[PDB]
């Protein structure tokens, strides 16, 4: 799944990193490849240097990982980023490019989840679903 | 009972004050209404209401309080 | 006479107020010498105060116990000038303004660029609408009768009920 | 010559290895304080913390209390310290009840039995320290 | 090489883009579709960095905008001088300054507002002024109105020249970015050329025109018999009759016998007993010494010749073990970004305005300004408010720089990067400081109120129950009082009489008096510290978390000012650095309001007043600050309620305008709370109902009406709040001080 | 967690997925739209509720809609 | 209804409900909402066009000739 021995970017440390919850609930990792060693901005405050070749970074939020991925995509054109969720049991769950391509590109292997068959303003009224466990959507 | 005799001069008392933060000056100032202890001057008209409906002594008020307690029970 | 008030002509408190104002200015007058700009200006002030009080007395205003004019607005024509005549004057002017605005909007929409016509006013025709709005009560009645004042009801958006 | 580096060689942990955080003086003082000292049982940790806090808790009440200018100033200060210590150990007990709900290990501050022992030590130590401070302030003429 | 290079005719002079309103912005150039377009026009009017992408064009626009601002300032100086010349009693005041109230505004008689032309003395009716311009002109040596008229005309000519220069330097000959980025030459010219020669010329003016005229006026010569400045300038015989050292000429200057000029170049210190203000000889010596200092300073930085420093190397050489690369990259940052320069300059300008306020009251520089109590209060309060506003502008533009012009490539591991990397520690420690300071400082007041209400004055934090004395402030005051003998031997008197010494008084009124510090001063100073610390907390958090935060990792992408990032994460309301500035403006308002209240009460109770022949000192409020400033009840009763009498009782008098402005400022402050508390969704739905009502009559506009944006609603609420508060205090202070003093 | 829904007024503009900062949304094939794709939310548990999808949606009313509900660590976006 | 025509919207949830709009395109085959009605009155988002179904539109003025 994940090597856990990839060299990480050169960074001098910061106080925006994980604090006692990533090591007990869940951490996140993001791994990418860079053609040149170069300076980028961490989602946490600070400037790091991504190394030549493979790079691995740790974070506390899927939002932080996605923000870094967007930064890499629209500044350095690195689209080989892949994101994992690491549990305290060391289980690793590969998350963001789940089908191997980004969500924007269409793939035939994706099944519709949360798709409604009518327009937005045709939901039942709250009085209809009163005293029932369902909701108006 | 004192207020009943002279309603227009005696100031009605709501309840006594118990406060270990009060100074001697505070105790002296809040001692009022013809009593020997600090008190609060009622501003709810309950004295006037009870006097009008026909309460004349503290015993009647106490028995009304007991009846209301039994009703709450 | 209405509501216990009396005219300001025979109002002792009104006369006392007039004398008090006059005495206050004449006192302030002591600082300045004769013939100076400030002295003549204060003389104008005293004359205007006396003229205002005389005019208020002559106009028939009712003065209360406080010695100030009280306006009666109920419909009586004895005191029409207080509210009824100014009321009709304002109604005419306000309808003039509203009619000029409405007619200019009707023009500006028909234009090729209504959005720019609203922030850059076509003054040559706007002045025309301001002038033509003088006859708004007849124009409004005519448009109402012709069904052009009101937009029908189901041609105007309305939110989901 | 860098003097601020990553905490435990981990740039992505939210901390820095500053002189204040990591220096030998800080490590020595913290690790030798009772709450972090090695080999001390939870009772001993609580006892040391208790006497340390109860010794100084009397002073504010004694000097700046309402009855500072009264013959019973020190007695009132000691009673105030006792009340504050009662509140503190009640806070400790409810904290243990809320945090260490299910536990069977013991001999560890993060367990129910260990925290109960720590609270007991704190209570006894604080009462003793307040009493000792009362005795010292009564016999202040010695010093 | 430092050289002049410009582009000839870079822009055409035409009204086509006057007609096209939103020409500057790409989005607004299309045209209006909603009323938000109108607001966005004004919001983005002067955002040149967003309008374009060329630093050269931005710099040219800024330069010519500065020329326009200078034109406006010159017109303002012209209005002051001209109104003094034409619509003022300056001649009467010059003849009799203590008795005559300065006034330079007259209202026309239209609706009975002529009552505002109150009795100011000298056979003149007008509105009393409190700007100190009369004392300024007396110090400058103006004794007649022709001089005021001619300097007003000169100011008008200068304003026209500034408008012409602004047109010329954008439309005819605009400089280049290479010209703009010559910071070393700019600093050399502003130190040696602007400040140095400005001080030198003012010192010359003083030595030649102000010392003789003021000395004769203090002696007793009426303004009509004063020799004219053109006579005094070259008549060395008269200057020798007045100051004997002038007969020696400039040889004692060229040879280093500078002591010969001791008569008109003094170090007396203190205040002149006649005018109750600083010695003008001391002021002339001061400005001359500063001219020398600035001309010396301005030869530091490198230019076309070899000699000189370079700020790049100076910064790059300053780096330490705990700072990594140190100040590397800051020269590039401050040469490329205008917002960083604006931030630093605004911070210094605001702090300098506050310093000006603190110094002018303590050392009255202009003659008869100390006894003019309205002038002192007005100038102090005005400059304090301007200082607070400038400091918050500094924070805002620092945040703007962080959002827009920041880049890690240039700041890898420099001080900016290192500060961002522990912003959490910085803000948490300042948070603890704020809580501790506020708790203790305000809990002193609350404890005092509780004890007074409980009838326990012996348990108070008072000067006689539990003293909190400012030992360090008292020690510093003692040192400054002993300074003229020991540590400043050539100074005859103290720098200020506030520290100690005699009670300077002119006629009956007291110009200056020692200010004693006690428990109340301790409490109010710690309140000042708490307020400053919380304002710094808000502003510094806004600047540091401008890029991102633990809540929004990509806050920089959204922009500088944006409403929110949705109701996710529990709610991300006011996460923007703009919203941090919006919150910090309330806090500087609170800070400056408390500071001016402290100043007003302390000076009316303990300095201002009258002194009798026997030596009895009677103050305006009677020294009630020391005992009533210990409780919030005392602040509410003995300062607000007590001194609001002169405002509320002003109707039917000259101060009726102040009463009306008092009520109107209260109204505006209350009106602001609508915008501050309400939200856009309600108003948009209400506007939908009103739009239906208009559509029913076929007059709904093509430019569809919309509720104001969220940022705009916050801005409108803040602006109305600040206007109402500042206007309330303005009317209250002016009415109170004009009535009592 | 919040409930993300997509109604058949979608026009496959794929801008909601671009605005998405948590990879909650993805395009899946569809018949109704001419672009042959529709937004779908297979990872609603990662939703935080900033409604950037709703902001970016160009339909007259939102084809993609987010209903806030039960809060969690992920939904609150707490780094601690 | 038809290209170039003016049609009144009847979708209850639309910003332009019970307002006229110019039809710009009708898609054939799929396209559950095939008509593409363009307006001159921008909604809150700022878009001035939207797709609609056949039954959601009411014919009020046929295209020119
Ligand atoms: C340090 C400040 C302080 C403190 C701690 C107290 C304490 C007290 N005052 Mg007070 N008092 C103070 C200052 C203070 N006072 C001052 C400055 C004055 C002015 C001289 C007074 C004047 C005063 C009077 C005149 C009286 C008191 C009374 C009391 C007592 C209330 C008795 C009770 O059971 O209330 C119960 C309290 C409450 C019901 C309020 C709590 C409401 C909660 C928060 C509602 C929500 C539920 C909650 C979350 C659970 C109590 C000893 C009264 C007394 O003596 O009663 C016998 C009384 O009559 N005080
Ligand atoms: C609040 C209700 C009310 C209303 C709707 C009206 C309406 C009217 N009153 Mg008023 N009126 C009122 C209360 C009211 N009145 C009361 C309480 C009194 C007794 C003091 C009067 C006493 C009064 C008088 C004496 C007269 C009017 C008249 C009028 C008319 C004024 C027409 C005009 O000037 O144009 C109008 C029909 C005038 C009238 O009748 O004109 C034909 C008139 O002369 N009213
Ligand atoms: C925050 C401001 C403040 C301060 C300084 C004080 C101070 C005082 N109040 Mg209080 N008081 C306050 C707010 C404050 N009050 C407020 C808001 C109210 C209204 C409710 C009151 C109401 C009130 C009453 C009704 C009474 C007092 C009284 C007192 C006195 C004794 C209180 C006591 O026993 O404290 C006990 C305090 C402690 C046990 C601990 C204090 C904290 C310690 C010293 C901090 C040490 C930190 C340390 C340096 C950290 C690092 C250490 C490390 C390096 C090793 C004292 C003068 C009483 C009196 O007689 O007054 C003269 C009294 O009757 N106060
Ligand atoms: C001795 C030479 C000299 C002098 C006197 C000045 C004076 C001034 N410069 Mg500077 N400037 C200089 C050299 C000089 N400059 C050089 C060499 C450069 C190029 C490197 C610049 C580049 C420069 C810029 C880019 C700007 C200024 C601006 C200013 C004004 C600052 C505001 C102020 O205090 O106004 C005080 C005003 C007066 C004392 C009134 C007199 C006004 C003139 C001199 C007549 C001021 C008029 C600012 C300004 O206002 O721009 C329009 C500004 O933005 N200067
Ligand atoms: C820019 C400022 C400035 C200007 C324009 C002048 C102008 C003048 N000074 Mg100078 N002066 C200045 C600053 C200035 N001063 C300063 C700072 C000092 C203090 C050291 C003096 C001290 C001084 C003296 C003592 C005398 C002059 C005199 C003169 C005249 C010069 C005669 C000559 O050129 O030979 C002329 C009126 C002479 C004069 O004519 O005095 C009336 C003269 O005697 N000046
Ligand atoms: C040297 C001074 C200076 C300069 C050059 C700038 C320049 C700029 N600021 Mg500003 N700023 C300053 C001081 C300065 N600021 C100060 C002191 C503050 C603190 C309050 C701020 C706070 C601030 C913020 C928070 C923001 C800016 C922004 C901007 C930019 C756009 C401004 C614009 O277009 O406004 C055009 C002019 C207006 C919109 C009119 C404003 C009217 C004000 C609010 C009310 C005036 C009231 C009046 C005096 C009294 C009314 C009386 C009543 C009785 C009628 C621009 C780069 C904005 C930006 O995006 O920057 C990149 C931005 O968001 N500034
Ligand atoms: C009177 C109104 C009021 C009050 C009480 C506060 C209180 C506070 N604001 Mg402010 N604030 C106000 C109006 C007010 N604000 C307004 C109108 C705005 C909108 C512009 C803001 C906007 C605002 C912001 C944006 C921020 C603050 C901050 C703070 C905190 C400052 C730190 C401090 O000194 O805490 C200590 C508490 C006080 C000073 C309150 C009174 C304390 C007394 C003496 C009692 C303390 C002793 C004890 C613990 C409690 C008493 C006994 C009790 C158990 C009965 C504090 C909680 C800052 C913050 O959080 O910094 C950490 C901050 O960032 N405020
Ligand atoms: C209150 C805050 C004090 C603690 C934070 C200061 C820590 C700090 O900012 O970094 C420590 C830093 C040491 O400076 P250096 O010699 O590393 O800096 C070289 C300078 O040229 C700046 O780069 O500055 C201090 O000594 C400040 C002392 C204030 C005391
Ligand atoms: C580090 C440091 C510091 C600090 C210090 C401190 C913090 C101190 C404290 C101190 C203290 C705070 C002390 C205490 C002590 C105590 C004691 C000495 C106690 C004792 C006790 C006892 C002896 C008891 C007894 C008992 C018991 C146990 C129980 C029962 C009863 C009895 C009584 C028997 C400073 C800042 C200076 C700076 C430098 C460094
Ligand atoms: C006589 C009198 C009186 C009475 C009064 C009354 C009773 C009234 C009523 C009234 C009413 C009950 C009314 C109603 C109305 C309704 C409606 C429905 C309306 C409509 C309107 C419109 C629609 C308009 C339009 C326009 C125009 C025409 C012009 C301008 C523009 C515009 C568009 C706005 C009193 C006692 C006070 C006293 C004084 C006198
Ligand atoms: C009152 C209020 C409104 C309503 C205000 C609106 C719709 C804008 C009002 C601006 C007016 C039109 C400015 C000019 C007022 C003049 C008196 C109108 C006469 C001149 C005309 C020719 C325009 C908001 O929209 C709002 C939005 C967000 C937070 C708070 C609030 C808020 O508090
Ligand atoms: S009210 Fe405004 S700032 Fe607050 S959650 Fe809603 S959109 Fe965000
Ligand atoms: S309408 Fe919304 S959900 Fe549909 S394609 Fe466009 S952005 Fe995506």
């Amino acid at each position: 799944l994940l090597n856990l021995q990839i060299p990480s970017p050169t960074f001098g440390g910061s106080t925006g990193g994980w604090l006692r919850a990533a090591e007990i609930e869940e951490k996140y990792a993001i791994t990418w490849t860079s053609k040149k060693e170069q300076i980028f901005e961490m989602p946490t405050s600070g400037a790091a240097i991504m190394q030549k070749g493979e790079n691995l970074l740790y974070l506390a939020k899927k939002e932080q990982c996605l923000a870094l991925g967007t930064q890499l995509r629209t500044l350095f054109k690195i689209s080989d980023y892949k994101i994992y969720r690491i549990f305290p049991n060391s289980e690793v769950q590969y998350l963001h490019p789940k089908d191997g391509v980004f969500p924007e590109k269409l793939n035939e292997g994706r099944v519709g989840v949360g798709n409604i068959g009518y327009s937005i303003g045709k939901n039942p009224n709250p009085v209809n679903v009163k005293f029932t466990g369902k909701n108006t959507f | 009972q004192q207020w009943v005799l002279n309603p227009l001069k005696v100031k009605p008392i709501a309840h006594a004050i118990w406060d270990p933060h009060f100074g001697q000056s505070a105790i002296k100032a809040f001692t009022r209404g013809g009593v020997s202890y600090p008190v609060n001057i009622a501003t709810s008209g309950v004295y006037h209401w009870w006097y009008t409906i026909g309460m004349r002594t503290n015993e009647d008020l106490y028995f009304g309080a007991l009846g209301l307690l039994i009703l709450s029970t | 006479d209405v509501s216990g008030l009396t005219p300001c002509k025979d109002s002792a408190v009104f006369k006392r107020r007039l004398d008090g104002s006059v005495k206050k200015l004449n006192s302030r007058l002591a600082n300045y010498t004769e013939g100076t700009p400030a002295y003549i200006a204060l003389e104008q002030q005293i004359e205007q105060t006396k003229a205002r009080f005389a005019k208020y007395g002559e106009k028939g205003l009712l003065c209360g116990a406080d010695g100030l004019p009280h306006l009666i607005a109920d419909g009586r024509l004895d005191h029409a000038g207080e509210f009824i005549i100014p009321g009709f004057g304002f109604l005419y002017i306000a309808g003039w303004i509203g009619w000029a605005g409405r007619s200019y909007l009707q023009f500006s929409k028909k234009t090729d660029k209504p959005n720019e016509n609203e922030i850059i006013i076509n003054v040559p025709v706007a002045l025309g609408m301001m002038a033509g709005a003088f006859i708004w009560p007849l124009a409004a009645w005519k448009e109402l009768i012709d069904g052009k004042l009101l937009v029908p009801g189901d041609e105007i958006t309305v939110s989901p009920r | 010559s860098e003097f601020v580096k990553p905490f435990n060689n981990d740039p992505f942990v939210g901390n820095l290895s500053t002189p204040v955080t990591t220096s030998t003086a800080t490590k020595l003082y913290l690790g030798n304080l009772p709450i972090y000292r090695k080999g001390l049982s939870p009772l001993m940790r609580g006892l040391e913390v208790g006497m340390a806090h109860g010794y100084f808790l009397i002073g504010p009440f004694y000097i700046l209390g309402p009855l500072r200018n009264s013959p019973n100033a020190l007695l009132v200060g000691l009673f105030s310290a006792y009340g504050l210590i009662i509140i503190l150990t009640l806070a400790l007990t409810i904290y243990g009840l809320a945090s260490f709900q299910d536990n069977s290990t013991g001999s560890n501050l993060e367990s129910s039995k260990g925290w109960r022992s720590f609270t007991s030590g704190f209570t006894v130590g604080a009462l003793g320290g307040a009493s000792v401070a009362y005795v010292l302030l009564n016999n202040v003429s010695f010093f | 090489k430092v050289r002049v290079i410009v582009d000839k005719d870079p822009v055409a002079t035409s009204f086509e883009k006057w007609a096209q309103p939103g020409h500057f912005s790409r989005t607004l150039a299309k045209g209006p579709k909603t009323t938000t377009w109108i607001w966005n026009l004004h919001a983005d009017a002067h955002d040149f960095d967003s309008q374009t992408s060329s630093l050269e064009d931005i710099s040219r626009k800024i330069f010519s905008a500065h020329f326009g601002q200078l034109a406006i300032i010159f017109l303002w100086v012209s209005q002051a001088y001209f109104h003094g010349a034409r619509f003022s009693n300056y001649s009467a005041w010059l003849q009799n300054p203590t008795a005559i109230k300065p006034s330079a505004q007259v209202v026309w008689p239209i609706v009975g507002q002529e009552i505002l032309n109150g009795d100011v003395g000298g056979g003149f009716s007008g509105v009393q002024i409190t700007s100190g311009v009369f004392q300024m002109w007396r110090a400058s040596g103006i004794t007649n109105e022709t001089e005021l008229y001619w300097t007003a005309m000169g100011g008008l000519v200068m304003s026209a020249l500034m408008v012409f220069a602004g047109w010329f330097h954008y439309h005819k000959a605009a400089p280049k970015l290479e010209w703009f980025q010559n910071v070393e030459s700019m600093m050399n010219h502003h130190l040696a050329g602007l400040l140095g020669l400005g001080c030198l010329s003012w010192s010359g003016h003083q030595i030649h025109i102000s010392l003789p005229i003021n000395k004769l006026l203090d002696a007793g010569v009426a303004p009509q018999e004063i020799p004219l400045p053109h006579e005094l300038l070259f008549n060395q015989d008269l200057m020798a009759q007045l100051y004997p050292s002038f007969k020696k000429g400039l040889l004692p200057f060229f040879t280093l016998n500078w002591s010969e000029y001791s008569d008109f170049l003094t170090f007396k210190g203190g205040l002149n007993p006649i005018t109750g203000s600083l010695w003008l000889s001391d002021t002339a010596h001061h400005h001359l010494a500063l001219a020398v200092l600035f001309i010396f300073a301005g030869h530091m930085y490198r230019t076309n010749w070899g000699i000189g420093h370079s700020m790049k190397e100076i910064l790059e050489a300053h780096k330490g073990p705990l700072t990594g690369e140190g100040h590397k990259g800051l020269y590039e940052i401050l040469t490329t970004s205008w917002h960083a320069q604006l931030a630093i300059n605004l911070a210094m300008m605001g702090s300098l305005s506050i310093i000006v306020a603190h110094h002018m009251y303590a050392m009255p520089p202009y003659p008869y300004i100390g006894v003019d109590y309205p002038t002192q209060l007005s100038l102090f309060t005005h400059h304090m408010w301007i200082g607070g506003f400038c400091i918050c502008g500094a924070a805002a533009h620092g945040a703007i720089f962080m959002v827009r012009d920041y880049s890690p490539v240039q700041s890898y591991n420099n001080l900016l990067d290192r500060v961002l990397r522990h912003r959490d520690a910085i803000i948490s420690h300042l948070n603890w400081v704020c809580i501790f300071l506020g708790t203790h400082s305000f809990g002193f007041y609350i404890h005092n109120d509780t004890m007074r209400a409980l009838g326990r004055p012996q348990d108070m934090f008072s000067d006689k129950a539990i003293q909190l004395q400012p030992i360090f402030a008292k020690w510093v005051q003692s040192l400054h009082t002993l300074a003229p003998g020991s540590t400043a031997p050539n100074a005859l008197a103290t720098s200020s009489y506030a520290f100690g010494g005699d009670v300077v008084a002119v006629n009956g009124k007291i110009a200056m008096m020692p200010i004693t510090l006690g428990t109340a001063d301790f409490m109010v100073h710690h309140i000042h510290a708490f307020t400053i610390h919380v304002t710094v907390l808000i502003l510094l958090k806004g600047v540091l978390f401008a890029r991102s935060s633990r809540l929004i990792p990509d806050k920089a992408n959204l922009g500088f000012r944006f409403p929110c990032d949705g109701p996710g994460r529990g709610g991300t309301c006011q996460v923007s650095a703009w919203d941090h500035i919006f919150l910090g403006l309330f806090w500087m308002y609170n800070c400056i309001s408390v500071v001016i209240f402290h100043f007003s009460w302390k000076m009316q109770s303990d300095v201002w007043g009258t002194i009798s022949s026997s030596g009895k000192i009677s103050h305006v409020t009677g020294g009630n600050f020391a005992n009533s400033a210990l409780t919030i009840n005392g602040w509410l009763r003995d300062f607000l309620w007590s001194q609001a009498s002169q405002v509320i009782q002003s109707y039917g008098s000259a101060l009726s305008a102040y009463g009306l402005i008092f009520l109107g400022a209260h109204f505006i402050w209350a009106f602001s709370l609508m915008f501050l508390f309400s939200g856009r969704g309600y108003w948009q739905e209400l506007i939908e109902s009103i739009v239906w009502a208009h559509n029913k009559l076929k007059l709904a506009p093509a430019i569809q009406p919309r509720a104001l944006s969220i940022t705009q609603g916050r801005a409108v609420g803040l602006a109305h709040y600040l206007l109402g508060g500042i206007g309330t205090t303005w009317s209250f202070f002016l009415a109170r001080i004009i009535s009592v003093g | 967690s919040h409930s993300v829904r997509v109604y058949d007024t979608c026009i496959g503009c794929t801008q909601c997925v671009r605005a998405c900062p948590c990879d909650v949304l993805e395009m899946v094939p569809w018949d109704g739209c001419k672009a042959g794709q529709i937004a779908s939310a297979p990872r609603a548990e990662d939703c935080i509720g900033c409604k950037r999808c709703e902001t970016a949606c160009p339909t007259d009313f939102l084809s993609v809609r987010v209903y806030l509900g039960s809060e969690t660590t992920r939904s609150l976006g707490l780094s601690y | 209804i038809s290209r170039g025509s003016v049609v009144r919207i009847m979708r209850p949830e639309s910003y332009w409900f019970q307002e006229c709009g110019s039809v710009a395109t009708i898609a054939k085959g799929g396209d559950r909402y095939p008509v593409v009605v363009r307006f001159e009155k921008v909604n809150y988002a700022g878009v001035a066009t939207n797709n609609f179904a056949m039954d959601e539109l009411v014919e009020v003025e046929a295209p020119p000739a």
